[PDB]
């Protein structure tokens, strides 16, 4: 997942 | 901010 | 689901 | 006092609307009554930082 | 792509 | 699956080679280089609106008009009482360095210097005078005769 | 050491195009009512 | 602004912007509109002028963003035309300037 | 005295408006009433440095 | 040593364009009234 | 990421090799040259209206 | 005495206007009342040197 | 690009 | 003066 | 965020 | 970050 | 290229 | 005589 | 800043 | 910086 | 080309 | 006589 | 510096 | 400036 | 070409 600015930040491992 | 369609579980 | 998205979101607003 | 809010913002000018209906546009350095002088206009967040520490955003009902 | 769709 | 990530970075690298910060640098250098090419060397002439009296007696030097390349200069003709004097006709020596516009009835001739400093002269036959008026048109001076008020020696049809 | 110059050629092909897109002056139109 | 037409006066400036319209309105001393008799535009490929055939408003775009120039506009009753120097790309853009002629 | 503010500055001429509505145009070297004589005209920043040390800028309500 | 003459060639190809860009003089227009 | 840097220096030195100083000087020499074009031989004739 | 200012100047002739409104055209060698005998024509500086040591320039309100 | 967008 | 789109934290 | 912006701001005004 | 003078002035590291 | 711009 | 765009600090 | 401008100005004014 | 005499006259180093 | 321009 | 554009200090 | 006759005479070195 | 012009014109009027 | 021009 990548934000609108351009740099990519994403969560590691998360379940629901 | 979050575009969750590019989301990974 | 939502918890992964929220974790990503706070990782976004934590790192400018 | 008079609370101002952004009506629009781009790099450079930022147009603001006050609580009395008065409109204004501001530059990097400009005098705002009460808020002091503008120190920064971040257009990509719609945020104005002024000398008095106050921050001008888009209105909660205009955003 | 979540599981509660 | 990391090859997708490399290819993606090479992608932002080639498809948009100019990241937004280089876009504004290059906008800016275009902007400055254009300021420079648009920058007038030295002293832009001072825009002055003058008034002068035209002496038609022999021995008097013809009135001068200071011009500047690409700028309009409005010559208005008035008699001794300051009333308008509509223009009968005119002959422009050297029309390749000055361009003249004039609606055929009014008393205003408008002149632009198509060349920087090449000067010349202009004969203007007016309504009431047997003797026209000669004027020397010199461009490239430290001021522009943005308008001139020519106060001819005689009296026009308006009194 | 070639990397720099194919890089250059690439942003030249971008940069000439965008300076043309600054050069344009799109010309207004006056519209008159009835 | 006040248009001073006496000799020695300095001819009013219009601050322009590239691709922006400056609407110049001609009014006399008493503030009434003055219809335009005619006009000549200096440097016409750097500035582009529009005008409905009768009214008193002259609307200018700055085709060239810092190439400045000058402009003649003769009005109905004055024998001496109105003289305006227009320079683009200043720190201010005149969306409209009310021209108060001496007449 | 009379406070002057620039309305239009280019390399060369600088067109000024006084507090009385008077409009002027000035050079690198020219006499200004009250302010002295021009020493420098910076069109990029829109400043005018005169002999008396006074600095001529764009109006706070026009810049 | 090739750098200086390649430089002169490219800057001169630019400079010819600029001098042509200044040699132009766009004649004024006269618009009459109604 | 410094390859982009040196590439861009080379860029603003080739697309705009006329840094804003040499273009104003180029304009300078141009208009001086055409002033030498314009300058008449010696004293121009005196404009006289005789009878 | 009567003060003149240059109304135009090119290589050679220089056209001069006085405080009386009189117009003259001068060359390298020309008799000029009061100032005497013209020594040189400086067309790019807007300058006129005459034998009396007086320097004739463009009018301050015209330059 | 910031994180306070 | 500051064009923020050329931004980097 | 704007901390980097104002740092570069003061840096550009300090180094003309 | 790049100015309007054309010279490049940037901050070093500032987060938020 | 100024710093007081 | 000074062209400020031809400036270098 | 303007120190460079006026220094270049006086350098040009002093050298004919 | 360049003058209008055609000869280039520059200052050496001045900041503010 | 003089220094009194 | 002098063409001072052909001048030099 | 050249006169109209075509013959060229020049001054040596003079500063103002 | 003018010193060179004056020396030059003297040298011109002295040498025919 | 003479010097008394």
């Amino acid at each position: 997942r990548v934000s609108i600015g351009g740099t990519v930040y994403t969560a590691k491992k998360y379940d629901d | 901010c979050v575009s969750m369609i590019g989301g990974s579980r | 689901c939502t918890d992964a998205a929220l974790a990503a979101l706070e990782y976004h607003k934590s790192n400018a | 006092r008079i609370i101002y809010y952004i009506q629009a913002v781009i790099p450079g000018r930022a147009w603001l609307i006050g609580s009395n209906g008065s409109t204004l546009t501001v530059r990097e350095g400009s005098k705002i009554p009460g808020y002091g002088m503008v120190k920064l206009i971040d257009s990509l967040q719609g945020r104005i930082l002024t000398s008095s520490g106050q921050v001008i955003k888009f209105s909660q009902e205009d955003s | 792509p979540f599981g509660a769709d | 699956e990391v090859i997708d990530k490399k290819a993606f970075k090479d992608m932002t690298r080639n498809l948009y080679p100019l990241n937004p910060e280089q876009v504004v640098k290059l906008k800016q250098i275009y902007e400055t280089s254009e300021y420079a090419k648009a920058a007038t060397p030295g002293t832009p002439p001072k825009p002055t609106a003058t008034s002068q009296f035209v002496n038609l007696s022999p021995g008097s030097t013809p009135p001068v008009i200071r011009l500047s390349q690409g700028f309009v200069s409005s010559l208005v003709f008035l008699d001794s009482t300051g009333a308008p004097w509509p223009i009968a006709a005119y002959d422009l020596g050297d029309p390749s360095s000055f361009n003249i516009q004039w609606d055929k009835t009014s008393n205003t001739l408008m002149i632009q210097a198509t060349k920087l400093y090449n000067y010349g002269n202009l004969a203007v036959r007016l309504r009431g005078l047997n003797t026209p008026v000669m004027l020397t048109l010199i461009p490239g001076q430290k001021a522009v005769d943005y308008r001139v008020d020519l106060r001819v020696q005689g009296y026009g049809p308006n009194a | 050491q070639q990397e720099i110059q194919q890089r250059t050629s690439d942003m030249l092909t971008a940069a000439t195009q965008l300076v043309q897109d600054w050069k344009q002056v799109e010309t207004q139109v006056y519209t008159e009512g009835t």
